């Protein structure tokens, strides 16, 4: 299940790709990078707290919860 | 009684005939054989080709050209290889027959080339040479108006604060964005549009279209609801692109009833399609990544019926009301639609305002046209106050239409 | 770089010693044989070749 | 193009001699055609476009002489369009001659796709005329006024400054001859013809209720003067179902300029008609159709049994007394019916008796229910 460019009369590989995924899929990625700062939300900030440690913790130590043991949501 | 023997149609069809039978029927076999002959010997009809008039086109251009350039097959781009950036190397997909590793021609760049691109390849190397424009959905492209309606403000009558809030909306930022900007304001992007029908929603629409002078698509209910799932949301999808490849756009739903429809789930399901593609075109309104310049109208007959999510405003801004035209509303309606005809001076239009119950402008328009009708076939060449009072009662009457459930 | 492929395919009844019948990949059936010295007891139908 | 209509239909000498004028004049076509340049411009292009040429589809046009093509393998192509291809003629989605090796736009092919619509258009509404109708005067002036009048003289209403009427909904009682004067005002001006019977357009494709509507209409524009009829539009009439009829309304009363096509919509049930597509922007001429009186009764009898051989015993008006109990339709059941029982007694000369029997017999079964 591996993308190779062969010989186009041989057939004979002489190239491997890097896997393709899908048009669509590639159209998915952000690559703008919005600028909304978290201060832009007003009340939401147990919420805005929550969705942080849920998600953004996980990404930048992974120490504080290995630690624990725990499996990050 | 017994039934007709060979015999009995025998002569059941001999001896009641005339004494011309034969000639006539014999003569009828002959035309019919005669026009069979006929078509035989002119034989076919020339069907023919385009081939514009002979004086405007070929030149040995034509043919030079045929043998010189190369017919291009189209595909989709993917995965610029980049390797080195020296030679980047691209993959292309030609539809429904191959993907092949490719390079650029001595005459395209590499900046001109970017992933997906819809690029076009030649037909034995396939390397690389053209910038093609992305592919747009043929059913989503002719949505665009490409032609002026010939309706102004003007035309549309009573409305004045209701014309006043959409072209706040639709058309001031568009003509004037320095008034916002320098005032550092953020104009509304969506206005929807609710009342009863004929009241003159679509006319407005019209009126705007005319006046909007940038990039304006219509969109109606049936264009959206395709069969297969999903399909729908593609072309709002492609429709939502095009509108960004603009320099910005108006976007009109006539009677977005058709699929705003409210999410129901317990009717086994319930339409759910069209509740999909409701749903692709709320996010794309106003979902993840800005919308752009697209500023939006809606008009319908249910403004309740809509779901939630598509009244809330960020998407739908301002809503705007076209009630029953009042007194006033009506005489100028009146005076609007009475401009066109060839009509009496004195005709005293309030009169006529005031004889008519709550009657939706399409009610204003049908009674003029019924008027024009009455002077027709009275083959007068003016329009006569009578004939509007006739036309007066001819649509009310006919509007209401035992019965002795009443008082 | 000189190889050449091989077209692969599925194999069906064989009409003789010699001669078979070989339904190569999702494309259309040939009749087709045997080179001259691979086994001929073991090519029954449903045989990668 | 079709043969005159020769209006002698007793067996007359009348009859005879203007058959014989048209086999006259066929026979001088025949003579004529028995008895019997551009090398340039076919050297050019007939061979430019080197046979065969293979038939595709047009995707888009980029630029003046450059357009993408489809073909039926599915593939898409950047070719190259030939002067002479009428540029104004080609559009997304048309089929296209193509060159057999390079591809190139050589020409527009007359469209022979969406084959039901096509179906359809039938324009074969040449078997009646307003003559085949009798008695219904003010149902043929309204509707004259409505549609047939702005087709044929839109000078009056654009003189006038007016609009004219944009649709007309006619009902009463089955077999009153709706659909005859649908068909016979088709007749009477040329323009194209529309038939699309009321729950045909109901489908079970969720898409293709409106789709089928909006297709329609498209062809009917298309066609420019052209007239569409809606027969049975109850069945639609009275979320589906009613987004086909949001469909049909805004088609009628919507977005664009509709231009010259006209509306004929007929019903059964107009009271159980929905308040919405009985539009009085639209739907201003709305013609009944009442059961016909003794004058009317009388005319549909002469039309009717003009073409049977009569007896002289045939007293017409105690067929035509009593009251309006019956419609057109049911006239033509009687007067076929009593051509049968003349037929089954072996009289090829139908007589008063026979039409007499025929009514007792089609009134036994006209309605029915315990006393
Ligand atoms: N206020 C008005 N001024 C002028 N014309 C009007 C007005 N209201 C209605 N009309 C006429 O009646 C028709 C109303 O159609 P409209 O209400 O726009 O359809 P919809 O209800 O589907 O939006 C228009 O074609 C217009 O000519
Ligand atoms: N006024 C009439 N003149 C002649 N024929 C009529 C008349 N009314 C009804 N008919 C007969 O009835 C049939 C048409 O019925 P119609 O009412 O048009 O059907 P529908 O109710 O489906 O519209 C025709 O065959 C026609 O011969």
């Amino acid at each position: 299940g591996d993308l190779v460019g062969v010989n186009k009369d041989s057939y004979l590989i002489l190239e491997t790709l890097p896997t393709e995924y899908d048009s669509r899929v590639k159209a998915m990625e952000v690559d703008e990078r919005p600028t909304e700062q978290y201060s832009d939300i007003g009340g939401l900030d147990k919420q805005i707290q929550e969705l942080v440690e849920a998600i953004v913790l996980p990404m930048n130590h992974k120490e504080k919860f290995e630690n624990l043991g725990i499996q990050p949501p | 009684i017994r039934a007709l023997d060979e015999g009995d149609i025998a002569l059941l069809k001999t001896y009641g005939q005339s004494t011309y039978s034969r000639q006539i029927k014999q003569v009828e076999d002959d035309i019919q054989q005669l026009l069979k002959k006929i078509n035989e010997l002119t034989g076919i009809k020339e069907s023919d080709t385009g081939l514009a008039p002979p004086a405007l086109w070929d030149l040995a251009a034509d043919k030079q050209t045929l043998q010189s350039e190369q017919p291009l097959q189209v595909a989709r781009c993917t995965k610029i290889i980049n390797a080195d950036s020296e030679d980047p190397k691209y993959i292309i997909n030609v539809k429904q027959f191959a993907k092949f590793v490719v390079d650029l021609s001595d005459q395209v760049a590499p900046t001109d080339i970017e992933e997906g691109m819809r690029v076009g390849v030649d037909r034995n190397k396939y390397q690389i040479h053209i910038p093609l424009p992305p592919k747009i959905d043929p059913t989503v492209t002719m949505m665009q108006v490409e032609e002026k309606p010939d309706v102004t403000y003007s035309d549309v009558g009573g409305c004045k604060e209701q014309i006043e809030k959409l072209r706040e909306v639709v058309e001031t930022p568009l003509l004037h964005p320095e008034r916002f900007v320098n005032l550092g304001i953020e104009p509304p992007k969506g206005v929807l549009l609710f009342g009863p029908p004929g009241t003159g929603k679509t006319l407005c629409a019209r009126a705007v279209a005319n006046r909007t002078d940038a990039c304006f698509i219509r969109v109606i209910g049936s264009e959206l609801v395709q069969k297969y799932v999903g399909e729908g949301a593609r072309m709002v999808r492609e429709l939502f692109e095009m509108a960004r490849t603009k320099k910005a756009c108006l976007i009109f739903f006539d009677e977005i009833d058709a699929i705003g429809g409210a999410r129901f789930d317990d009717g086994a399901g319930g339409d759910n399609e069209v509740q999909r593609t409701m749903l692709e075109l709320i996010n794309q309104l106003d979902g993840f990544d800005p919308r752009g310049n697209i500023k939006v109208l809606m008009a319908t007959n249910r403004p309740d019926t809509l779901d939630p999510a598509l009244m809330r405003p960020g998407r739908l801004d301002r809503k705007i009301e076209f009630s029953l035209p009042d007194l006033e509303g009506r005489t100028h309606i009146f005076k609007i639609h009475a401009r066109s005809m060839s009509v009496e001076r004195d005709i005293r239009f309030e009169l006529l305002a005031r004889l008519c119950p709550n009657s939706t402008g399409a009610e204003i328009r049908s009674v003029c046209t019924e008027a024009g009708m009455f002077a027709i076939r009275a083959r007068r060449k003016i329009a006569t106050e009578k004939d509007f009072l006739e036309a007066v009662n001819k649509v009310i009457k006919s509007y209401a239409k035992r019965y002795m459930t009443y008082n | 770089l000189q190889s050449v492929g091989q077209i692969v395919g599925e194999v069906l009844k064989q009409l003789t010693e010699e001669k078979f019948i070989v339904k190569a990949t999702n494309g259309p059936r040939y009749v087709v044989g045997c080179r001259r010295q691979l086994d001929k007891s073991k090519l029954k139908p449903g045989t990668r070749v | 193009s079709k043969l005159p209509l020769v209006t002698p239909h007793t067996q007359c000498r009348l009859k005879l001699l203007k058959l014989e004028r048209i086999k006259d004049y066929l026979l001088m076509e025949e003579e004529f055609i028995r008895n019997q340049k551009q090398e340039e411009e076919r050297s050019k292009v007939d061979d430019l476009r080197g046979t065969p040429m293979s038939v595709g589809t047009l995707e888009e046009i980029i630029d003046d002489n450059h357009a993408i093509v489809s073909t039926s393998v599915g593939s898409e192509h950047y070719v190259s369009i030939l002067s002479f291809v009428d540029k104004d003629l080609l559009e997304p989605g048309c089929s296209v001659l193509l060159n057999h090796k390079v591809h190139a736009v050589i020409g527009v092919l007359m469209d022979d796709t969406d084959p039901l619509v096509t179906v359809m258009k039938v324009e074969k509404a040449p078997q009646e005329t307003y003559a085949d109708i009798g008695g219904l005067d003010n149902q043929i002036q309204e509707i004259k006024e409505s549609v047939e009048l702005p087709l044929t003289h839109p000078e009056y209403y654009e003189e006038m400054g007016i609009k004219p009427p944009k649709g007309v909904i006619l009902y009463g009682p089955p077999g009153t001859g709706k659909t005859l004067l649908a068909k016979a005002v088709a007749n009477q001006t040329s323009a194209t013809f529309l038939r699309v019977v009321g729950s045909e357009l109901i489908q079970k494709y969720l898409g293709d209720g409106p789709k089928l509507v909006r297709e329609l209409f498209r062809v009917a524009e298309e066609h420019a003067p052209s007239i569409v009829f809606i027969d049975e539009i109850d069945a639609i009439g009275t979320r589906e179902i009613q987004r086909t009829m949001l469909e049909l309304l805004n088609q009628l009363d919507g977005f664009d300029s509709r231009g010259d096509v006209k509306v004929i919509m007929a019903t059964n049930r107009i009271e159980t008609l929905d308040p919405a597509l009985i539009r009085p922007g639209r739907i201003d001429r709305k013609i009944e159709f009442p059961l016909p009186d003794e004058k009317t009764k009388k005319r549909i009898f002469q039309i009717h049994t003009s073409r049977m051989t009569l007896a002289d015993d045939v007293t017409l008006d105690d067929l035509i007394m009593a009251k309006d109990d019956l419609s057109g339709a049911d006239i033509k059941a009687i007067c076929t019916e009593a051509g049968l029982m003349a037929l089954r007694e072996r009289r090829m000369k139908v007589t008063n008796e026979d039409f007499k029997k025929s009514k007792e017999n089609v009134l036994y079964k006209k309605q029915e229910g315990t006393p």
